């Protein structure tokens, strides 16, 4: 539709907010993030694409801490995306401020995701141009992993990617038995799944990103370390020549 | 927000939104008021779309006080409203002044809320005429308020679809010392020209205003005027 | 129909850019900077003998040390020399001393672009006034230009106006950085005189100086008659 | 259909008198591409809708439009995800802050009525569009038994019978008129089992555990109990001839 | 927020404001009501369009409004509009009395009015009230005072004027008429009555209140059906008396 | 076109308009390198004069002993922005009495302009920063952009003709690292003329350092100043 | 003041004096310090006349607000609630010590409400100067489950008890019953105490200087 | 005043006296002291009683929205800590000391002070104007690992020993015993307290 797509205070006749649905276009262009649900924990891999070589690595970060137990993974634009880690960064030392301990997974993504819908309603501010996951493990609660975008909805998921390759990683994922696997195992697989669906003749080159959090890290979101990122790269490398 | 009127005047000299209002109201489901003598009457058609609907939860016909009444044509939602906000009109008297508003007085405040929304920064105006009943010093009292802020004082009246014809019927066939009996009946004839189906207790909704104060009437008393149709 | 900060695909404000365009309209105005002092000329451009010649102050008292000359909307410039004039007597409160003349020039630059629409008290548009600072500070005698930008940067010699345009060339030609006072006040009448479509003369004209010694000076009736000659 | 201004653009009057961007609103309730059905016993309630996981790498759990407001009241919501969180987020504001301010369990039909008022200022106001979504609150009022509760984002609210709401909405409601017409002993099984195949028989499919969610309110267990997908299997089974 | 701004609050090219005047045309489509000075007091006769047989009559008028003791007004235009406008009127005679102890001169309480009239054309981005007032009253400064006004905010003071549907015609009728320094309200009652023939005749349609000073104390009386109907036959009968001779 | 005016209002193709309109400031702006060492950050500006007879336009600005800043775009939002760093290390200092860290500020920066970028009737910072800084972690060159983007840098550079730059930088990575002050200082005016015509070159005039690393703090260098370093190679 | 409550098997009863003392002088000898709040709920006025007046007052119209809206009959917690909240803000300037009593669809209620917003749901209690003479009365003769003639006997006996013994407290004891089936305000249902007078100057004994007289005809 | 919550394997008991006093005045003889924040989560209220109300309600409705938010009962230390928060911001205007305890999933059965706006989890914690009098006997008497009955004995014990030397204390015991099968009021009559030395 034309006419009605300027403001997100204005439907249009068949029913649907195009400024919240142009705001997900920017995800859908933007490079692709994943996200698995291990048995002992969460582990995240992204696309970050490099536009120059002049640029440092670990310049970009599209993985962020949101909290010391929790994690976020972004695609979209970028300005939006830390803003909405710094909104998160705030709701969770909100929580500990309030009640003493650390917030749950469900419960920071239901009250960032509201934050994220108060820009859908009105012509005085736009949605964010970005999804992201946020994904934890605990003592009691586990490993959890949710996924929010640019509308506010929130589910849970097992496996999730967003970006270039929406649908593309999907069916890679499906393959993966990801409930009886762990963190260990994982992060091979979730360095393999960015190597398939990167584009190298549309695309230029890329830093594969990789952070988790489990039963390893004693529910802690850290970064996956030199170590074990180069043999998960390595894996990804030569498994691709196994399968072309 | 927005800090400017969405009412504005046209080179006619008409302000649209207003009259776009009352079209709203035109198109609405249809209600009565008579002022009989000894008390005053409201009616209205309460026809939803199905059996499914639970008739005893949501009226038409609501109170404002315990000596004032209220009933509307045109937008439900809109309606509510205006009851809330008159309903704390009627307290703010009491409290400052310890005696039942004037029904004249509630009118008049209510117009100046439904006048502000016809100017004041990013809102329409109430797609509802208002139509209020009461008792002051020891007489009944009658009172439309439309769109605009507007308001009239009836002998009897009709709103929504088919006013013209419930005007110019109650016009020759009211009687300005009627018994409050006769009047509930004139109400529902009035209700009859317009309406499509059989007539019930359900499907219509009436309050009475008099002596000892506004009331609502219940579906068996509805029920006994019906029978003499 | 849109906002008032709203950037165009060459990437700058349109309200700044027609800002630069209201300057064109307004009356033609000289600086040059030498060792011995910065001289400042502008046009009145009277419009009628009945309206009084003293009372159209172009050029202006911003301290003892500094002036500004101004082209464009009058009454925009006047709610900027204010501030300015308010700024120099404050830091005086606060320093005990004298501001320089780009510290002056940068407090009225931090002014250009504080314009909006939502989140406002406040300006809605830029001023439309290009004003030529002039002074003579610890660093020597200075010039400034100052633009609806915001941009500020010094200048050796530079005009504003109309004929901006037609005197910055002869400028050019003109100018020498060894040269005294005296040439450059007798530079700027000379290529005053050529834009003016009226013809040049002590009641249709301002000249004021600042040198290291003497304090601003605006030129009178006879000391504008005397320096006429060429 | 007469048009003129910004009238479909912002909630503002046509010349007709309606309100095109409240209509829109309703339009969004069925991009969704899901239909809720709710109905009412002689002692009890129940709301059933769509749990339609096509991706099994969500987690079913975390994929429901049943949400408990209160202990006592819960709804199911219908239409876009984000306002249908956001409206419930709401509604447990105003459920608990009544109990403060009153010192009671806020009654079905306020809670109903509050949200309905709340989404007229979006009706009224040009600056925010109206949530596109419909939510149906479910409880047992202690005077009144047990009620069923709709409500718009035109602000309109009602008790219902039965009602349903989304995409086969006056299919649903078509279906209910004519069950309702006939005399029941309505019981905890006949409304559950009427609700569940109203939804199947306008769809036209025969449901799994899977792919619909129950939530339900009795005289005797008057907490919003959400039934598993076990206690879910019962019932359907229990329509096997 | 921008493109859906109608923007009240502007000059058009002419150098004009559009919804100032687009008001007016308003008012020239309302009843006809008009103002007429005298020496032994003031007067006001307005056209009443609330006219219906299932109509009420509750108040003592329908478009005249008492304002302090001393002053009254009537009006022309949306009549909700003037409520609101007659309402901080009373206040600004009030306000004025709590001060001072006297009453607001009549001018004094025009120009306060005026005022806030002017603002909603130069400020707020809201239309402005479509209504045109006509002002009666006594001060001990200036005495029997007539005052108009419009939504511009824009006053000034009349021996007689009208405004309302066929605004024009009756000014004209009245500049023939009106005898300046010579008018009793006896003698500007019959030209009212005259005007209002012209314009628009039964008591129900028109309505009229004097305000004059007797025994040191302003008495604002609206006339009865009556003392209407009485009148309305004397222009009949003078009418058809200068008719056949 | 619809979808021009305003920073609120997303386009069909997932893009906000105003936000690369701003970029465009930064571009048709005059051109200015940054790049680092093992010890040092250094900044070089190509200065644009505005006719011959003015002095040249100050590119490179001090925010504080440990970190400073060269601009490109409008100079009212490089100041304003530049005067927001200022603060913020400012409250540092007297806070935690320690130099803030440059990501930091940095990380600041991109949540400040992201801002209005999301709100109506406001519009992005007109202007893009290189900014050079020495902290705890070594020297640093920061970009940031209108967009609210930020990027950690080995160099880069930004304005007219600014492709050229950082094609002659993007050989010369490896060298930087190992190179002295002097080798650096060098590189980054060698990237900046590269930006050039071959008409005209570098003068003491129209050229600005600004040099600050674990020896130094952050001094600024423009005309005679500069002429030690502009006097070793100057061919093509 | 003495003011008292009283829950019974039926219902409740609320009683109260009719002295109001300023300082240590009888201003009014007969008023009602038993207000309406809803029909089946009445509250009783002890402490600052003006506070215990205008909080009533405003409850009152408080309840017919949420009455219309809900279109139920009010509850007794819910007076309590807002008086309460009202009361806790204002940190016991606003001085109202009130006693609220009622029935509603959870039976018969009684509440003891203190001015800083504190608040004690009984059986029995007592507020005002004195309280004490009829908190010591029912103390001693209180049972659970009183019948209709009992309690009435017992609050008069409390009141009573407080008019003869507690100087601020004096007159006819009001009294209101809160029955299932509406409220009986019992007003001057008691009357504890029960002369020559007359002196009749003759006109023209007190002077005159000035008249003036104003008709009005009507 | 006396007021006392205790801690066990699965619970806690929390027990309180019924005295309002004003002054040398017995406002209120029968009054409940333990009033209840969740399903499973109680406090005990002590000092200036519209103070101590006031906190109660607004914990109540504050951990009510909180517990529906996560779709759980809420944890007794998110409950200690909306006590403590409140008091604590407000700690020169508020003069009350609410004590805290109850049962989770978690953690189970634990108790918290919150005297001023501090937090600290204790085994057993007392409070009000008669706890002053009891601090020898809850050290003498004291053993760790007591069943639910060892601890409602020394509850009614303590408070009982309170209640005869404290004037601000009397009446009856209210006694709660939380756990995960539920909540065990229950009310010790002042006919049947247990005697000790009283001359
Ligand atoms: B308990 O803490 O005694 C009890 C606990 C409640 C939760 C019911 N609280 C009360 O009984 C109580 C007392 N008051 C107000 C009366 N104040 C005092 O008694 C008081 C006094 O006066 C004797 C004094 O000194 C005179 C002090 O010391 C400064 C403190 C309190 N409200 N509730
Ligand atoms: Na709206
Ligand atoms: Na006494
Ligand atoms: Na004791």
């Amino acid at each position: 539709g034309t006419g009605y797509d300027l403001s997100a205070s204005t439907f249009s006749p068949d029913g649907r907010v195009f400024q919240v649905e142009y705001a997900m276009k920017a995800v859908e262009n933007s490079s692709t993030a994943i996200g698995i649900r291990c048995k002992d924990g969460v582990v995240f891999g992204v696309e970050k694409l490099v536009l120059s070589k002049l640029y440092e690595e670990g310049s970009n970060k599209r993985l962020f801490n949101v909290d010391r137990h929790v994690g976020m993974a972004v695609a979209g634009l970028l300005a939006d995306a830390r803003s909405l880690a710094d909104i998160a960064r705030e709701e969770a030392s909100n929580f500990r401020s309030n009640f003493g301990y650390n917030i749950p997974l469900k419960h920071l993504a239901d009250r960032v995701a509201m934050y994220v819908h108060a820009y859908t309603l009105y012509s005085a501010v736009r949605p964010f141009g970005c999804s992201f996951m946020l994904g934890s493990y605990s003592v009691n609660d586990g490993a959890q992993l949710y996924m929010i975008d640019p509308s506010g909805v929130s589910y849970g998921y097992w496996g999730c990617a967003i970006g270039k390759a929406r649908q593309a990683a999907k069916t890679e994922i499906e393959k993966l038995q990801m409930k009886e696997m762990t963190c260990r195992d994982i992060v091979k697989e979730v360095a393999k799944i960015i190597y398939i669906v990167h584009d190298e003749v549309k695309d230029k080159a890329f830093e594969l990103e990789l952070s988790w959090v489990g039963e390893l890290t004693n529910g802690r979101h850290e970064i996956v370390p030199k170590d074990i990122r180069e043999e998960a790269e390595k894996y990804a490398k030569e498994s691709l020549k196994e399968e072309d | 927000g927005y800090s400017f009127s969405l009412t504005t005047f046209s080179p006619s000299g008409k302000l649209v939104q207003i009259e776009y209002a009352l079209a709203a109201v035109a198109g609405g489901a249809p209600s009565v008021g008579i002022k009989a003598a000894n008390g005053v009457v409201l009616a209205t058609e309460k026809k939803q779309k199905s059996i499914l609907y639970d008739e005893r939860s949501v009226h038409k016909v609501e109170p404002i006080t315990k000596h004032i009444g209220l009933v509307y044509s045109g937008m439900g939602p809109d309606y509510r409203v205006l009851v809330h906000r008159a309903r704390k009109l009627a307290q703010q008297y009491y409290l400052v002044y310890q005696e039942p508003i004037p029904t004249a007085q509630l009118v008049q405040r209510v117009a100046s809320v439904m006048q502000e929304y016809t100017q004041s920064g990013g809102v329409r105006p109430f797609g509802v005429s208002l139509l209020i009943c009461g008792w002051n010093e020891g007489r009944p009292y009658l009172f439309q308020s439309d769109p605009s802020g507007a308001y009239f004082a009836w002998k009897a009246t009709a709103m929504g679809k088919n006013y013209v014809n419930g005007k110019t019927f109650l016009e020759k066939r009211y009687n300005e010392d009627l018994e409050l009996e006769d009047a509930i009946h004139t109400a529902i004839l009035t209700l009859k020209e317009s309406f499509e189906g059989q007539m019930t207790e359900d499907n219509i909704e009436v309050g009475i205003c008099n002596e000892a104060g506004f009331r609502r009437l219940t579906p068996t008393e509805v029920k006994d005027y019906l029978a003499a149709i | 129909d849109r906002g008032v900060n709203t950037f165009s695909p060459e990437g700058r404000l349109f309200q700044v850019e027609y800002a630069i365009e209201a300057i064109k309209l307004g009356s033609t105005a000289i600086g040059i900077q030498t060792s011995e002092g910065v001289c400042l000329a502008v046009e009145k451009r009277i419009t009628s003998p009945l309206m009084e010649p003293s009372s159209i102050e172009k050029i202006v008292e911003i301290d003892a040390h500094i002036g500004c000359a101004m082209s464009g909307l009058i009454a925009d410039a006047k709610t900027l020399i204010d501030k300015a004039r308010v700024e120099t007597q404050n830091h005086w409160f606060t320093y005990n001393e004298t501001m320089t003349v780009e510290s002056v020039t940068q407090a009225v630059s931090n002014l250009a672009l504080q314009f909006g629409e939502e989140d406002a008290d406040a300006m809605s548009r830029p001023f439309g006034v290009a004003l030529l600072f002039g002074g003579v500070d610890e660093k020597g005698p200075q010039l400034f230009h100052m633009d609806p930008s915001g941009t500020f940067v010094q200048c050796d010699a530079r005009a504003i106006g109309s004929a901006s345009e037609g005197a910055q060339s002869s400028l050019q030609e003109v100018y020498h950085k060894s040269m005294t006072l005296k040439e450059a006040i007798k530079s700027s009448l000379i290529i005053l005189k050529q834009v003016m479509e009226e013809k040049l003369n002590a009641t249709n004209i301002e000249l004021a100086t600042v040198q290291p010694g003497q304090n601003f000076h605006m030129f009178t009736k006879e000391e504008l008659e005397e320096v006429i000659k060429d | 259909g007469s048009s003129a201004g910004f009238d479909r653009h912002i909630t503002i009057f046509s010349p007709e008198g309606r309100l095109y961007q409240v209509e829109y609103a309703f339009k969004a309730i069925n991009q969704g591409g899901l239909t809720s059905v709710a109905v009412r016993g002689k002692d009890c309630a129940v709301i059933v809708t769509q749990k339609k996981v096509p991706d099994k790498l969500l987690d079913s759990s975390t994929v429901t439009h049943l949400f408990k407001i209160t202990e006592n009241i819960g709804c199911v919501m219908t239409g876009m995800t984000a306002d249908s969180r956001s409206q419930v987020q709401r509604a447990r504001y105003e459920a608990a802050n009544w109990k403060y301010k009153y010192g009671y369990e806020i009654p079905v039909d306020m809670l109903c009525k509050r949200i309905a008022d709340i989404s007229q200022v979006y009706t009224q106001n040009a600056e925010m569009r109206p949530l596109g979504c419909c939510m149906i609150l479910i409880g047992i009022d202690e005077e009144q038994g047990p009620q069923v509760y709709k409500c718009d984002p035109a602000g309109y609210y009602c008790g219902f019978k039965a009602t349903a709401a989304g995409v086969k909405q006056t299919e649903s409601t078509s279906f209910l008129e004519k069950k309702v017409k006939k005399k029941f002993d309505w019981t905890f099984e006949q409304t559950v089992e009427t609700a569940i195949t109203c939804l199947s028989t306008v769809l036209s499919i025969d449901f799994k555990p899977s792919e619909i969610e129950v939530g339900v309110v009795t005289v005797e267990n008057p907490k919003f109990r959400i039934l598993t997908e076990a206690e879910i299997d019962a019932h359907l089974v229990a329509l096997a001839e | 927020s921008r493109r859906y701004d109608s923007r009240t609050t502007i000059f058009s090219p002419e150098g004009r404001l559009y919804q100032v005047e687009y008001a007016m045309e308003a008012i020239g489509h309302a009843g006809t009501c008009l103002g007429i000075l005298a020496n032994d007091g003031v007067l006001l006769a307005a056209e009443r369009r609330n006219i219906h047989k299932l109509l009420d009559e509750v108040f003592f008028s329908e478009k005249i409004y008492k304002l302090n003791e001393d002053m009254a007004c009537s009006v022309a235009g949306i009549t909700s509009d003037a409520n609101v406008l007659t309402n901080e009127l009373r206040l600004i005679a009030q306000r004025y009395l709590l001060q001072y102890q006297e009453p607001i001169p009549c001018e004094q309480l025009v120009t306060a009015l005026c005022d806030i009239k002017q603002a909603y054309t130069q400020f707020g981005g809201k239309r402005p009230f479509g209504v045109s007032l006509l002002y009666i009253g006594w001060d001990k400064h200036y005495g029997f005072q007539l005052y108009q006004s419009d939504p511009s905010g824009n006053y000034g003071g009349w021996k007689a004027t009208c405004i309302g549907n066929n605004s024009a015609a009756a000014v004209s009728m009245l500049k023939q008429d009106y005898k300046e320094g010579e008018m009793t309200l006896k003698s500007a009652l019959a030209l009212a009555i005259k005007v209002l023939n012209k314009t628009m005749l039964s008591a129900e349609k028109v309505e009229i209140a004097t305000l004059t000073r007797e025994n040191g104390k302003t008495v604002i009386r609206v006339l009865k059906q009556k003392e209407v109907e009485q009148l309305i036959k004397k222009h009949e009968e003078e009418e058809a008396k200068a008719e056949r001779e | 076109n619809q979808y021009d005016n305003d920073v609120t209002v997303w386009s069909p193709q997932g893009r906000i308009h105003q936000i690369e309109y701003a970029m465009e400031a930064v571009k048709q702006g005059s051109a200015t390198v940054g790049l680092k060492s093992k010890t040092h950050a250094v900044l070089v500006a190509l200065k644009r004069a505005q006719s011959e007879l003015a002095a040249h336009q100050k590119k490179i600005l001090h925010v504080d002993n440990h970190i400073g800043i060269s601009i490109a775009g409008l100079t009212a939002d490089a100041r304003l922005l530049c005067n927001f760093m200022r603060q913020e290390c400012l409250d540092s200092r007297f806070v935690f009495d320690r130099p803030l860290p440059v990501s930091r500020l940095v990380s600041l920066i991109g949540s400040k302009t992201q801002i209005p970028t999301q709100r109506y009737g406001r519009r992005p910072y007109g202007v893009g920063l290189l900014i050079a800084g020495y902290d705890d972690m070594g020297p640093h060159i920061f970009q940031t952009c209108p967009s609210a983007n930020y990027f950690d840098c080995r160099a880069m550079s930004i304005g007219a003709r600014s492709q050229s730059a950082r094609t002659y930088l993007e050989r010369h990575m490896s060298e930087f690292m190992e190179c002295n002050l002097n080798e650096l200082v060098k590189h980054g005016l060698r990237a900046l003329r590269e930006t050039l015509p071959a008409e005209q070159d570098l003068t003491t005039k129209n050229v600005s350092i600004g040099i600050v690393g674990k020896d130094l703090e952050f001094t600024i260098y423009d005309d005679d100043d500069v002429s030690p370093f502009l006097e070793g190679l100057e061919e093509r | 003041t003495t003011i008292a409550g009283l829950v019974f098997q039926d219902g409740v009863i609320l009683g109260a004096d009719t002295r109001a003392t300023n300082d240590s002088v009888v201003a009014d000898k007969s008023c009602e310090k038993i207000h309406f709040i809803a029909p089946k709920i009445y509250c009783c006025g002890a402490g600052v006349a003006a506070d215990a007046e205008m909080t009533t007052r405003m409850v009152a119209s408080k309840m017919e607000l949420h009455a219309l809206s809900t279109g139920r009959e009010p509850r007794v917690a819910t007076v309590t609630r807002i008086l309460r909240q009202t009361l806790f803000r204002y940190q016991g300037h606003v001085g109202a010590s009130l006693i609220v009593g009622g029935v509603d669809l959870t039976g018969p209620q009684l509440y003891g409400v203190h001015p800083h917003g504190s608040y004690s749901r009984l059986p029995f209690t007592a507020l005002g100067s004195g309280q004490d003479a009829a908190l010591a009365v029912l103390e001693d003769r209180f049972q659970p489950n009183m019948t209709l003639e009992a309690a009435q006997g017992l609050l008069v006996e409390a009141v009573t008890a407080g008019i003869l013994g507690d100087l601020g407290s004096g007159g006819n004891v009001d009294a209101c019953v809160i029955t299932k089936t509406g409220a009986k305000l019992l007003r001057t249902l008691s009357s504890p105490t029960e002369r020559s007078g007359r002196y009749h100057f003759v006109p023209g004994t007190t002077a005159v200087l000035t008249q003036t007289v104003k008709p009005l005809t009507l | 005043t006396t007021i006392m919550a205790v801690e066990f394997d699965g619970g806690v008991v929390m027990g309180s006296d019924s005295r309002v006093s004003a002054g040398e005045a017995v406002v209120n003889r029968v009054f409940d002291k333990l009033s209840p924040l969740h399903e499973r989560i109680y406090c005990a209220l002590s000092g200036s009683a519209a103070d101590a109300q006031a906190v109660a309600d607004m914990a109540a409705y504050q951990l009510e929205l909180h517990g529906i938010e996560l779709e759980e009962p809420p944890l007794v230390l998110a409950a200690a800590n909306v006590v403590r928060n409140i008091s604590y911001k407000y700690r020169e205007d508020l003069s009350a000391h609410l004590m805290v305890a109850g049962w989770d999933q978690r953690e189970g059965g634990q108790v918290y002070g919150t005297l001023g706006g501090m937090l600290t989890r204790q085994p057993f914690a007392i409070g009000g104007s008669g706890s002053t009098f009891i601090y020898g006997y809850v050290d003498a008497a004291y053993k760790p690992g007591m069943s639910p009955e060892e601890c409602r004995r020394f509850t009614t014990d303590a408070i009982a020993l309170a209640m005869s030397r404290d004037g601000s204390s009397g009446g009856v015991i209210y006694l709660v015993t939380i756990t995960a099968a539920g909540v065990d009021h229950r009310v010790i009559l002042g006919n049947e307290l247990p005697k000790f030395y009283d001359e």
